[PDB]
């Protein structure tokens, strides 16, 4: 009753889960269990706004396809399934994030992405502009241009 | 627990689901593999459809309870004034 | 004069707070104005809690009780066999009064340990699955746990039938006389069932104490221990009674009503703390005694209904540790069709085994054995074991109203288990059976006689019997 | 219940992980060695 | 005698009496106001109060306010007057068309009967329904579960058995409509006067309706099965009648026993009922039965909360069942009317006992054909395209045109006889009618209606 | 055994015992009597050894009902008033014997009519005008009763009066007057 | 001091005392009655008024009765006089051979032993079970619970250790019925007298019995458990022998107490318990424990209320044993018997320096493969036993073998069976499961290790069913 | 005031739940005896006749009509709850929403599988 009485009070609710720190995502902000009142076309303007939307539906389609995959595995894949999948697993780890005050728990340093990165490096992901590149790549950076430094810096090495 | 019932329960109906198109797959492609994943995949179908079916007596058993302890916990402090 | 006189001070919940009766004694008889009866409970410093043996409608505040001076008992007797009574031991049957001149009270104690000795003889249900895998013994208490419509009562009734041959016969220690205690169930069905039993001329040796679902809660809460009372007078006067207790279950949901409606805290599933000692105190007033207080004897059977099939429930696991063994029936094998629906992989009579006749052991141990590798099969030697433990359960399938003598159930457990239908197919069995009992039952009754007076299968009488077998199921289809 | 076996954990859905976490250890292998 | 109201606490009532108390389960008429309230007297709670609960609603209340004692339980009017009516919980007309004009009124509150009383065989109640008839009889005097709601034809199948009755028996219907929308009791009023149950015009109505709506206090929905259960004993007691006894719905009958309890002040049990929910189920159900003058069968709407069926309300109903109707809508898209679901329908009497041996073999082997043919449907040999075809043309026979419906479908309305329907049953199952296309078995009565329409 | 209960109500253990012995002093018309002896047996309650013994909850209830038994026999009091006294006493409920005293008093305050009305005024008003006001306000009764005025003064109200006629009240003071109209001011 | 009744409501009366109340766990006599009726205090109510649980049924009391006030609790006859004689909840002889004339009673309400009077010795107690002396062997001085649901096989079990430990056993032993069958009662003394433990005829008897069983008023459930534990303080303080203590059923000392708490007005806790419900365990196990003066082995019978293991009862007393034995109703359903659950039951002693690294490790590589099994149990019975590797198909094997192999014939429990009891030694354990577990019998079928002693029977069970 | 001029409103209860809450507070307070969640035993006779108010009139009473839009929040789609039981019970039907279905991108994220409406065509155009 506390939690789901505060709910209503509230203009834009964050939930973290911990099925997603387990994961080793921080934030482990849940995405298909936060809202904002202002996400909304008309307010965050349309590219925002389908860029959202647009990475909620493939975690939607992720959750729907892990189950299949638990039965059947993954070669007895479709292959456009196969490809929601990779950029679902890409856009999970991209949601991370390292934090200036977690430099501590993670020993990396503090980025702050502008609101047009996210949206484009998000837009990119999306558009199968990274398909090629790593999913560690993108886990715990800034903008994409730091997934693609990380790219060529773990293909550099190994 | 209630809630560790409710995620097996949905698990397991969406096992069942999912063993239920594979074998209908297979009854089509089979117009000697494919006899043997038909029925491995009936037979895996039944099985998770029995588990289903002994986990919604388990899920509704618990759900009774539930309601009966939260009713008990509420009677005994209206008593205790 | 509040001494022997009170004033109802409230009414309502089943309870009566009454004002007076300074002398009243706890768990005595009081009596209502309205003709009403009750039972003094809770002795207080200014009032007696009473609870009423029928309807609250019938009590008003200011109406007067008087006191009977006498704890809470019920007509015991002769007298009281063949009549159909109410909880309190009215007549409800339209014969007229119970000629009774013994009373018992209903909450007396077991008996001890020293009074008793280890189950002996058998009791003889004359239901084959029951007689040759779950015997009972006189003193027993064996519980009949199962789903809605899964034929407990059916098991009950045959019972009761049953006890019609030694009840005509001269053999005074090997007649049993039945209770019949039904709590909670449909008015209709009580008059069905003696309607059954009469027809089947059971009602003879048959009480019948009836407190059904439109009767107030705390007259069925006091039905089994009045009828267990009425049983009592047999175990402690040298004869063998039966009861049955039709059911348990709707007891302690009567006891459970009155619990709530008296303020005092439930527990598993809203029960009260003492569920538990309710049947305890009740079922352990079944009991064989010594020779030394008569050799009599008094048999159990509570019936116990579960919800889909769980018996790891409250109630059912309070009956199953206090009974000497359940009958388990399966609704899964009720609606295929084998009916006793018994499962005799969970069915168990700790105590009635060495009760068990010599002639029934001699074929019930190879019976049980077989039937056990059946369940654990389910090449050419765990095919035998299929088809002999299919023709096994097609054999302990039996029909209704009709229990067999312990001889015959014999006979043809004997013809099942030494192999001679092995090549009949299994949708004939029960069709030889018949046949065969039939032949049996005409050509060949001094075999059967003899067997009865044996009490053991002689080696002559084991050649008889394969002779006979041999020559019937040669001349069969 | 979209992803129920995995957010059920047990052996359904900690083999689903284990089979994407090879399949995708595989897949970054073969995409950086290609870089 | 008079008191006077010491306390009101929503819908429950204390009343204060200088003299003579009012029995427990009494009425008393709240006086001075502008519709009749009537309290029901449900504790004695000493120096002289009594508690109750309110039939109305208890707004404007207030505390000295006159109560007077009636003397009895609340009575209703019984008799043939009632038929065609409709009368709350209290026994007021409440359709608009006057005094209800009968010469007798009963309580409410009455006895179950007698074990003296009660007949000890049991015997068919034959509806001139063939799927109910064969494979899961009504008992004369027993309780029938009809499971299925919405869009299955559970009204059609109502006004069809008051219907059946009337004519084949001779015996008339109550219709307790317990925690009745008021939407969907509208309904039901006018698509029993156009079918022609209730009749407007004439004295030749059969069925009495007795609503008790659920914008009602729960004491009013509590006792309006009494109140319909008291008109069919008058029917039953004085008039030697088979009658039959609707209740839509018996959970709400729970539901409204619940809440009057937990009005009341009493320890809820387990899950959340009343300590006392089968002592009241028991005492509302044993009054429906056989007696030496007639008998009243009762179908009972069953609801089962959160499709649990140990759940306590649907469990404690369960044990009074004596037979279950399943309208399935599978069955109801396939066309065939009324939508029994066939394998679903149990009976306690489909026993060769009761219903004989050449019924319940012929039930048996319709059963077990229907299962055959399903077990068929799963993977869809010789004889396997025999059992379909005779399955195919059991399903098609087990519809049946209903006399209410007539002005809607045009055809007429059979009542088959029992021995017509177990013919039937029989020589379809023998193959006395392969060569007959199964198209030939839809919506027909006897047999040889489906000869004389394959003969077309 | 129909009671004789009395015009106002009073409840909990005070009100109980008051109305049991105001209908057991009503069967026998000794109403007054009963009154008076209650008076008297409460200024007796309130002697300091005899409260500090009575409501002293380690002696045994035997002697102290025993005591005031012997204490009542010292009075030669009504059968009515010595019954009530060793009522409360074997029940336990001394303690409350003066609030039942003054239910049964205030019982007995409307018995003989004696209504009770209170004026609040801002600062105390003189006598001509509290005349006026007895004579205008015993008006406002039935048959047969009689002011009890309390003539209260807060300067509070500072204007006006406000009357509390037993449950009638009337406002004439002038604070709520200026905040009526500002009210309307307002809205 | 003389009182009386004022009050009676089922197993609580209230007494009114003018002069001398008694203090509380004092007996008093009720007045008037054909046999003796004892309430023991539990409560100072005030106003001279105390609150009391009779040991017996209170129908016929009627208020006003005289009480008489005894001075001191209930008092028990305790000496080697109550060898071979069964006493009630208050001392009485209930085997109709006359008065027990011992020279001291004791009362039933004692204080446990003090920090100081600990033992911490640890040597082991062999059985001759096969599960229970691999995976949670008993220990002598210590205390052993036996938790299960009904009809899973506490009895047998307690039967068993009976016979295979008390029958051999150097010292003296008790046993106390606490709220089970009479009739099992009338078994367990025949049984001890066929069997010569009990001897009618002279002072050789070697084990006191008492019975307080399902038919008593909770009172007497609940103090009778106190007056076993009493005789065996005798034997452990007064004689510094060996004392063995077996408990049956312990959970219905708690329940009782659960039927009382209602009538002495207090709020309930959780599952409508007692508030005071570990405490008054406490109290009461504590008193169940070795000291320095003299040693107690203690086996209770706990039972398991709806199978429910954290049940308040059950999940108190699991802190109060140092070895726990919990049957399980599945494992009994498989026919595996005794249904002891192999990663469910504990000891203290399973430690390699007690036990040896040969058991210990053995033991630890049991439980590992059938921990193994259990967490493959969701795939196989889905998907079946194809889909696993051959390594999981290999652990599966053994591991099934290793769960019949736990199962053992009780000799007991033949009459119900026919089949011989075998008594199995702790190498003979430790070897077999060792072999099994090494692999040296993946050749036989899984049914040959059913319901054995040793692996030797096993072999020959493989070879008759070939 | 409208459905009884021969007008017709529609009126949206935005949400039932918390009206439910604020009855249950006043009733605790007022030691009212707490039933299952703690809601007293008249909370089904409150929403019951808040919605039977919601009524089609016949011409001989003007013809107005009132159409009542209950809202009710489950709690992780637990439609067995108390309150959102009794008034699935009360009503002529239920839009039901998935937050499953939102997140797939339907949007209005209508479950037409558990939606319902026991008027049905009787409500629609000939065309629709
Ligand atoms: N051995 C049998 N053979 C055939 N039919 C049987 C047999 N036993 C029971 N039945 C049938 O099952 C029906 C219901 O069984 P029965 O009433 O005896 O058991 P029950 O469990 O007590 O049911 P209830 O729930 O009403 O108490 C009986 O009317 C009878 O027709
Ligand atoms: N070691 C065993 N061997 C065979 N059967 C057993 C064994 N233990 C229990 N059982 C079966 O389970 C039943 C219950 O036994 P019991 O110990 O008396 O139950 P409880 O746990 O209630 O004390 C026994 O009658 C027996 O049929
Ligand atoms: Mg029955
Ligand atoms: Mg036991």
């Amino acid at each position: 009753p506390a939690p789901a009485t505060t709910f209503a009070h509230l203009d834009a609710t964050t939930v973290l889960s911990r099925a997603i720190a387990e994961l080793g995502i921080y934030p482990a902000v849940d995405p298909l269990d936060s809202t904002s009142r202002i996400m909304d076309p008309n307010i965050v303007g349309s590219e925002h706004y389908d860029v959202a939307r647009g990475v909620q539906k493939i975690l939607q389609d992720y959750k729907s396809l892990q189950d299949i995959i638990a039965i059947l595995g993954m070669d007895e894949l479709s292959e456009e399934d196969k490809l929601t999948v990779s950029r679902a697993r890409k856009i999970q780890r991209f949601l991370s994030q390292p934090f200036q005050v977690a430099e501590v728990f993670t020993g990396h340093m503090g980025k702050l992405v502008p609101l047009k990165e996210t949206i484009k490096g998000f837009q990119q992901i999306l558009a199968g502009e990274y398909d090629h590149l790593p999913e560690q790549a993108f886990y715990m950076v800034g903008p994409i241009e730091e997934a693609v430094a990380k790219a060529d810096k773990l293909a550099e090495e190994h | 627990t209630l809630k560790d019932i409710t995620r097996r329960l949905k698990s397991i109906k969406n096992i069942q689901k999912i063993t239920k198109s594979m074998k209908m797959v297979a009854a089509a492609k089979y117009a000697s593999e494919q006899s043997a994943r038909m029925t491995a995949m009936d037979n895996a179908s039944k099985n998770a459809s029995e588990m289903i079916d002994k986990l919604t007596l388990t899920f509704n058993r618990t759900r009774q309870a539930v309601i009966t302890k939260e009713l008990i916990e509420i009677i005994s402090g209206a008593a205790a004034l | 004069d509040l001494e022997e006189t009170g004033r109802v001070l409230s009414i309502g919940d089943g309870i009566a707070r009454v004002h007076g009766l300074r002398n009243v004694q706890a768990e005595e008889m009081v009596e209502f104005s309205s003709g009403l009866k009750g039972m003094s409970l809770n002795l207080e410093p200014d009032n007696v809690g009473v609870v009423v043996f029928g309807n609250d409608k019938l009590i008003k505040e200011g109406d007067i009780v008087k006191r009977t001076g006498a704890i809470v008992d019920v007509p015991v007797g002769e007298e009281l066999l063949g009549r159909v009574v109410d909880a309190l031991g009215n007549a409800i049957d339209g014969k007229g009064p119970i000629g009774s001149k013994t009373r018992r009270r209903v909450g007396l104690k077991a008996p001890g340990i020293i009074p008793r000795i280890s189950v002996r003889e058998p009791m003889q249900t004359g239901i084959k699955a029951v007689d040759s895998l779950v015997p009972i013994g006189r003193g027993q208490r064996e519980l009949i746990i199962g789903d809605r419509q899964t034929g407990k009562t059916s098991i009950a009734i045959d019972t009761i039938i049953n006890q019609k041959r030694f009840n005509d016969g001269s053999d005074e220690k090997k007649k049993l006389y039945c209770i019949y205690v039904a709590i909670g169930q449909k008015r209709s069905t009580v008059a069905q069932l003696v309607k059954r039993l009469t027809d089947a001329d059971a009602m003879k040796y048959t009480i019948v104490v009836s407190a059904t679902a439109s009767d107030a809660a705390p007259l069925q809460y006091l039905a089994p221990y009045s009828g267990c009372s009425m049983g009592e007078y047999f175990r402690d006067n040298g004869k063998h009674a039966l009861i049955i207790y039709d059911d348990l279950s709707k007891q302690a949901v009567a006891y459970r009503q009155m619990s709530l409606l008296l303020r005092r805290p439930p527990g598993r599933e809203a029960y009260p703390g003492d569920v538990f000692y309710l049947h305890s105190r009740l079922l352990e007033r079944a009991a064989k005694m010594n020779d030394a207080f008569g050799g009599g004897s008094l048999t159990a059977l509570p019936v116990i209904e579960t919800q889909a099939g769980d018996v790891s429930a409250y109630i059912p696991t309070n009956v199953i540790s206090i009974t000497d063994g359940q009958i388990f029936l399966e609704t899964e094998l009720f609606y295929k069709g084998i009916r006793p629906a018994i499962n005799v992989g969970l069915s168990v009579s700790r105590v009635g085994s060495a009760a068990q006749t010599r002639a029934m052991k001699q074929v019930a141990g190879t019976m049980k054995l077989e039937l056990a590798q059946y369940r654990e099969v389910a090449d050419a030697a765990t095919q035998q074991l299929l088809s002999r433990g299919v023709r096994l359960t097609e054999l302990l399938k039996q029909g209704q109203y009709s229990p067999m003598a312990i001889e015959e159930q014999v006979a043809v457990i004997y013809a099942g288990v030494r192999g001679y239908l092995d090549k009949l197919e299994p949708s004939k069995i029960t069709k030889f059976e018949n046949a065969f009992l039939s032949h049996v039952v005409s050509q060949h009754q001094a075999l059967l006689g003899t067997i009865r007076a044996d009490g053991k299968i002689s080696e002559q009488s084991d050649a008889k019997l394969k002779e006979i077998v041999t020559n019937f199921l040669a001349g069969f289809e | 219940g979209a992803g129920s076996i995995r957010e059920a954990g047990g052996a359904f859905g900690k083999r689903e992980q284990a089979e994407e976490e090879r399949y995708f250890r595989a897949q970054s292998r073969e995409q950086l060695a290609a870089l | 005698a008079t008191g006077r109201i010491v306390a009101v606490i929503g819908a429950v009532v204390d009343v204060q009496f200088d003299e003579g108390l009012p029995p427990i389960l009494n009425a008393l008429e709240v006086q001075g106001r502008e519709t009749r309230l009537v309290l029901e007297v449900a504790q004695h709670l000493g120096e002289s109060t009594v508690r109750t609960i309110a039939m109305d609603g208890t707004e404007g209340l207030v505390r000295g306010q006159k109560v007077l004692d009636s003397g009895a339980p609340i009575k209703i009017p019984v008799g043939p007057e009632t038929l065609g009516r409709i009368m709350n919980v209290i026994g007021e007309p409440i359709d608009e068309r006057g005094p209800i004009k009968t010469k007798q009124f009963a309580p409410i509150h009455a006895e179950a009967p007698e074990f003296m009383e009660m007949s000890v065989e049991q015997e068919i109640l034959v509806t001139g329904i063939k799927v109910v008839d064969l494979l899961a009889p009504y008992a004369k005097g027993g309780k029938i579960g009809l499971f299925g709601g919405a869009g299955v034809g559970k009204t059609v199948l109502i006004m069809e058995l008051i219907n059946n009755v009337a004519k084949a028996h001779g015996g008339y219907s109550v219709f307790a409509g317990v925690g009745e929308r008021t939407r969907e009791g509208n309904d039901l009023y006018h698509e029993m006067i156009e079918s022609g149950v209730i009749n407007l015009k004439d004295a030749t109505s059969k069925v009495a309706l007795v609503y008790g709506q659920m914008n009602e206090p729960p004491g009013a929905r509590a006792r309006v099965a009494l109140t319909g259960l008291t008109v069919a004993e008058y029917f039953r007691d004085q008039e030697g009648q088979d009658v039959l006894l609707f209740i839509d719905n018996i959970f709400r009958f729970t539901q409204a026993g619940s809440e009057v309890s937990a009005l009341l002040g009493r320890i809820p049990s387990a899950v959340g009922y009343q300590p006392t929910l089968a002592t009241d189920m028991g005492t509302m159900q044993e009054r429906i039965t056989t007696t030496k003058k007639g008998s009243i069968t009762s179908v009972q709407a069953i609801y089962v909360p959160a499709d649990d069926l140990t759940d306590p309300a649907p469990a404690t109903t369960f044990a009074h069942l004596d037979a279950t109707t399943v309208l399935s809508r599978a069955i109801a898209e396939l066309g065939i009317y009324p939508a029994v679901d066939p394998l679903d329908s149990t009976s306690r009497i489909m026993d060769p006992n009761i219903v004989g041996s050449e019924h319940y073999d012929v039930a048996r082997g319709v059963q077990k054909i229907l299962q055959d043919y399903k077990s068929l449907q799963d993977i869809i040999s010789e004889e396997d395209k025999l059992t379909v075809s005779r399955a195919r043309k059991i399903q098609r026979f087990l519809s049946q045109p209903f006399q209410v419906a007539e002005v809607f479908t045009g055809h007429m309305g059979k009542l088959v006889p029992l021995k017509e329907t177990i013919k039937g049953f029989q020589q379809i199952l023998a193959g006395e009618y392969d060569h007959l296309p199964e198209q030939a078995f839809y919506m027909v009565g006897p047999i040889e209606e489906a000869v004389a329409k394959a003969d077309k | 055994a129909k009671l004789v209960r009395p015009p106002v109500q009073v409840y909990g253990i005070e009100g109980r015992y008051a109305t049991a012995l105001y209908s057991a002093a009503s069967k026998q018309n000794k109403l007054e009597q009963v009154e008076k002896e209650l008076l008297r047996v409460a200024q007796i309650l309130k002697e300091p050894k005899v409260a500090a013994s009575v409501l002293n909850p380690y002696v045994k209830r035997s002697i102290k009902v025993k005591s005031l038994n012997d204490i009542t026999a010292k009075e030669r009091f009504s059968p009515l008033t010595t019954n009530l006294i060793n009522l409360l006493a074997e029940n336990g409920r001394l303690s409350n014997t003066q609030g039942v005293v003054s239910a049964f008093s205030t019982m007995m305050s409307v018995h003989r009519g004696e209504v009770p009305c209170t004026v609040t005024s801002a600062s105390p008003l003189e006598e001509a005008t509290l005349s006026e006001l007895k004579t205008v306000l015993k008006s406002f009764l039935s048959q047969g009763q009689v002011l009890k005025l309390e003539a209260k003064t807060d300067p509070s109200i500072l204007g006006g009066m406000i009357v509390r006629i037993g449950e009638k009240y009337v406002d004439m003071s002038v604070k709520t007057k200026i905040q009526k109209l500002g009210r309307a001011m307002r809205e």
